[PDB]
RNA sequence: ACGGAGCCAGCGAGUACAACCUUGGCCGAGAGGUCUGGGUAAUCUUGUGAAACUCCGUCGUGCUGGGGAUAGAGCAUUGUAAUUAUUGCUCUUCAACGAGGAAUUCCUAGUAAGCGCAAGUCAUCAGCUUGCGUUGAUUACGUCCCUGCCCUUUGUACACACC
């Protein structure tokens, strides 16, 4: 940075889909769904969508506070600059990805 | 071989009596008279454009047409 | 700790790592990927590659 | 009326150009005349190989009259071709280096080129009278 | 495994100041990011941890990911000292 | 009491194209209240990015293959303006996806 | 009598100053490719090699051959410095033996190895 | 340019060089005839001697042949600059060397000798009769020397 | 075919923590060096003035100047390392092959066929490949003759289903 308009947006592509696949790893307890990462001046709003938005907060910052500084030490960034937040899903049932990690958690736990 | 290519004042004599009174003339047309090769024939086609005697139709390389001065 | 663990692997298959898995075959590097085309045939909705056409 | 360049073709222009040449003599020689490939990809250096030259230089006079700012590769890729690469299929490469250069470094001495900014040669004062009376001696011939 | 422990105690101090760590699954690297250690025996570390309690780790995109548990946190203040009120990321340090 | 114009260019390029124009509009708009000189939303060629991948993993079965490429929209809306007139303009009009960028210097 | 057969050599001239000429003279007369090899990064290639052939001729019976230094290094080339010394080009298996002459001057020491064993049912 | 007046017929071969320097046809293309010259050296070599191309030159003078000889037999002499040559770099430490003629073959034996004196990777795959540089004869050409 | 001469594309792609594309100038027959730039790119490379083409000449239907394989030697370049030629270039070597049997592939329009470019892999290698543009026909514009498939009726001691 500054690198060509081109690599630039396949690596944001990039950046955003490992996030991605490790917010699926990560936050498998949690039922994550899917990031909606914005990229402003100064500051990038990270959005996640999860069910239990409870357990993505934990107890006022501390699993997202963790996530951030992660998030700085993977790809270089300072603090204040990212900023997490977890909101809920406007209807879980529509979203696939809910389904799937709930379909996933009751063949691992015991049901029919 | 095939022969054709040798050159020679008594070819070369006949080949100028052998010029006028010819309606198609080309590097073709001189080779299937036995005469001398294909470019022997065409420096040939060169000389019997030097002061008339013979005039052209086409220009092209290898595509050397002429015809006599009517 | 050994001195000798190195040969220079500074180009070519040996060096060229992907991001993903870890492989040295069918590696895209175009557009500086660096994946192995079956995790970027995963994922490519994901990174902005959409087929059209 | 208004005589120009580009009403004479460019096959009788640049033959009326080299014909020019040889009867000033005074172009100047490069150093490598038939012992010279002219094209990397080229099996047969030049067959009129005495004279030559001449009309080469003719050529990048006239390319750099119709450009804005010709330099060497420019003319290299031009003058380039198919090479006969074997019973491989072919490929382009730039013809000869160092005679594109040679023909260059004539015509500035006498007078045909002119040194241009940002990059390449453009054409002199001297050299644009040249072309235009070759220009008019071939429309004379047609006439 | 085979450490020279001072090493290792830089590879705790600098965990229990992030409470956080991103290695890479690249040995034969000869230093660390940040670190000045080899990135193996950062790993080796951090897999000794792992077992023995602690820390909840994932290999994603060869990068290891490392946080530290509860138990994580007593046993990094056990092996350096630092009493109570300190730094990981358990809590904000101010207003961020 | 400055009225210094320092000659900004703005710098839109992103993959959405509804979002994009829809981004160029808004800036053009608060160009029109706020009354400056600028020459209009300027539209450069698109980058189309073409990965040319086979389909299979193992490189058996037919030879199929899969263009995986992507869209981008490089735009500019060149100002004729002051840089207090351009610090308001970045402040306002940011949507999320598009990548808004200043040059600031002619 | 005084030209013995002819000159077995490089480029020119006679033995005598073959033997005496290192490195440097050697590369300047020489082809393309061993001038690359020494105008690029030399480091270990004839360090510890060089030494035990040079140790190979101090400590030889005189007359004889010397001892065998078996090389991994069948990349190097036969510089003029241990000619007569014999060296064990390594092709996976067996430090295979070459004898370093005087019209083997400026070939690589694998190219007189060879690897696989040769084709046989029809020439 | 000019069609071949007066008596003519001045010999059909024409031997130089221990071989048969064809009548008719041309210098450039009868040099070529000769074992160990091709296209490119004889054009070189016709420069030198100033004689036309388009002239079919069987019917040469003879001090122009004996000319030729002579730019065949030295190159450092005459203008050519060196690294034109079949041979080049050769022997201690001295000259480059060449030869187009019954020279040139039996200097190209004494080469295939040297090759199988010193034994090498290329020398080996001669005395085989094979594939000398590293190409692959899996598949193709299946007949032989 | 070989010389010159004319000389018109499109897809592309390309480095700042590296070593990318690399014009312009000098050296070198080349390849390729070197200084210097411009360019994180409708900006510079790049009109990528690519090739096949078009013009004037050389040879004329001879394993010929067609055809370039095999070879020898050198001169370059990549890389730590090039012999089991990495590639390029130089000169030399001039082999087979005068339109290919039985067979069978692909194809209905800016297509086929020709031509080159281009990125992909890549430090270095293009006969490869996914794209691209140039030149641009022939011949249907049908049929079930073959091949395959599909239904439908029929038969079936089959249902792991004609292995
Ligand atoms: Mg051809
Ligand atoms: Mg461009
Ligand atoms: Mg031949
Ligand atoms: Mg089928």
């Amino acid at each position: 940075a500054i690198i060509s308009k081109k690599r630039k947006l396949v690596a944001d592509g990039v950046f955003y889909a490992e996030l991605n696949e490790f917010f699926t790893r990560e936050l498998a307890e949690e039922g994550y769904s899917g990031v909606e990462v914005r990229v402003t001046p100064t500051k990038t709003e990270i959005i996640i969508r999860a069910t239990k938005v409870q357990d993505v907060v934990g107890e006022n910052g501390r699993r997202i506070n963790e996530l951030t500084l992660l998030i700085e030490k993977r790809f270089k960034y300072k603090r204040g600059t990212i900023a997490l937040y977890a909101e809920r899903v406007h209807d879980r049932g529509l979203s696939a990805v809910a389904q799937a990690e709930s379909m996933k958690f009751k063949l691992l736990n015991g049901l029919a | 071989a095939k022969h054709a290519v040798v050159l020679d004042q008594d070819k070369f004599d006949r080949i100028m009596k052998e010029a006028p009174t010819y309606r198609y003339v080309s590097v073709s047309v001189l080779v299937d008279r036995f005469k001398l090769g294909g470019s022997l024939a065409r420096v040939a086609l060169r000389h019997l454009e030097n002061e008339g005697i013979i005039k052209p139709v086409s220009k092209h390389s290898k595509q050397a047409i002429y015809t006599r001065a009517t | 700790e050994n001195v000798w663990y190195s040969h220079p692997r500074k180009f070519g298959k040996g060096s060229r790592q992907c991001r993903i898995s870890g492989s040295h075959s069918g590696l895209i590097r175009k557009y500086g990927l660096n994946i192995d085309r079956q995790s970027f045939r995963e994922k490519a909705n994901d990174i902005g590659f959409y087929k059209y056409r | 009326p208004g005589v120009s360049v580009r009403d004479v073709p460019a096959q009788d222009f640049i033959n009326n150009y080299a014909s020019f040449l040889q009867r000033q003599g005074k172009l100047e020689v490069p150093g490598y005349v038939d012992i010279v490939k002219t094209s990397a990809g080229n099996e047969l250096p030049p067959q009129d190989s005495e004279g030559w030259f001449y009309k080469r230089a003719a050529s990048v006079a006239r390319h750099i009259y119709l450009r804005k700012q010709v330099g060497v590769g420019k003319l290299n890729k031009l003058y380039g071709g198919a090479k006969n690469r074997g019973v491989r299929p072919h490929k382009h490469v730039d013809a000869s280096g160092s005679i594109n250069r040679k023909v260059l470094q004539s015509l500035e001495k006498l007078g045909v080129v002119e040194i241009s900014p940002k990059g390449g040669r453009r054409i002199s004062d001297n050299g644009l009278r040249d072309l235009d009376r070759i220009a008019a001696a071939t429309l004379e011939d047609e006439e | 495994m085979l450490i020279p422990k001072e090493d290792r105690k830089k590879i705790y101090q600098h965990l229990f100041q992030e409470g956080v760590l991103v290695a890479k699954k690249d040995f034969n690297q000869p230093k660390h990011e940040e670190i000045d250690t080899k990135n193996l025996f950062v790993i080796k570390a951090l897999q000794s941890l792992t077992s023995k309690g602690f820390v909840k780790t994932q290999f994603s995109w060869q990068y290891y990911y490392y946080t530290l548990t509860e138990e994580g946190v007593v046993y990094l203040r056990e092996y350096l000292n630092l009493p109570e009120h300190i730094f990981p990321a358990t809590y904000l340090a101010g207003q961020s | 009491q400055e009225v210094v114009i320092h000659k900004i260019r703005i710098n839109l390029t992103s993959t959405k194209v509804k979002q994009l124009e829809n981004v160029s509009a808004n800036i053009i708009k608060n160009a029109e209240t706020f009354k400056l000189v600028k020459k209009g939303p300027v539209r450069l060629p698109t980058k189309v990015l073409k990965i040319s991948t086979r389909k299979t993993p193992n490189g058996e079965g037919s030879k199929t293959w899969d263009t995986y490429e992507m869209r981008i929209h490089k735009r500019y809306i060149d100002l004729e303006a002051p840089a207090h007139i351009v610090k308001r303009i970045t402040q306002i009009t940011i949507e999320p996806g598009v990548d808004v960028e200043v040059i600031i210097a002619a | 009598r005084k030209r013995s057969f002819k000159t077995y050599s490089y480029k020119g001239v006679d033995l005598e100053k073959l033997l005496e000429m290192p490195t440097e003279d050697f590369v300047k007369l020489a082809p393309a490719r061993v001038r690359r090899k020494f105008a690029r990064g030399l480091s270990e290639k004839p360090a510890g090699l060089m030494k035990k052939l040079r140790a190979a001729k101090l400590s030889a019976p005189e007359n004889e051959k010397p001892a065998v230094v078996r090389t991994h290094l069948r990349n190097m080339i036969i510089v003029p410095e241990m000619i007569g010394s014999v060296v064990g080009v390594y092709n996976g298996k067996v430090f295979n033996q070459v004898e370093i002459r005087p019209e083997m001057v400026g070939h690589y020491l694998g190219e007189f190895s060879i690897t696989y064993t040769p084709v046989r049912h029809g020439a | 340019s000019l069609v071949v007046q007066e008596q003519g017929s001045f010999q059909h071969i024409l031997r130089l060089l221990n071989t048969n320097v064809d009548g008719n046809i041309n210098v450039v293309y009868a040099l070529t005839t000769i074992r160990g010259v091709g296209r490119r050296y004889a054009n070189l070599v016709c420069k030198k001697a100033d004689v036309d191309l388009h002239k079919r030159a069987g019917e040469l003078t003879q001090e122009e042949l004996e000319r030729i000889v002579q730019i065949m037999q030295n190159p450092t002499h005459y203008k050519i600059p060196a690294w034109f040559l079949n041979r080049q770099k050769d022997v201690n430490d001295g000259k480059d060397y060449h030869s187009l003629a019954n020279n040139l073959e039996s200097k190209l034996r004494d080469d295939l000798e040297r090759l199988k004196k010193i034994r090498s990777h290329r020398g080996i795959r001669h005395f085989w009769g094979l594939r000398v540089r590293g190409q692959h004869t899996k598949t193709t050409g299946r007949r032989r020397a």
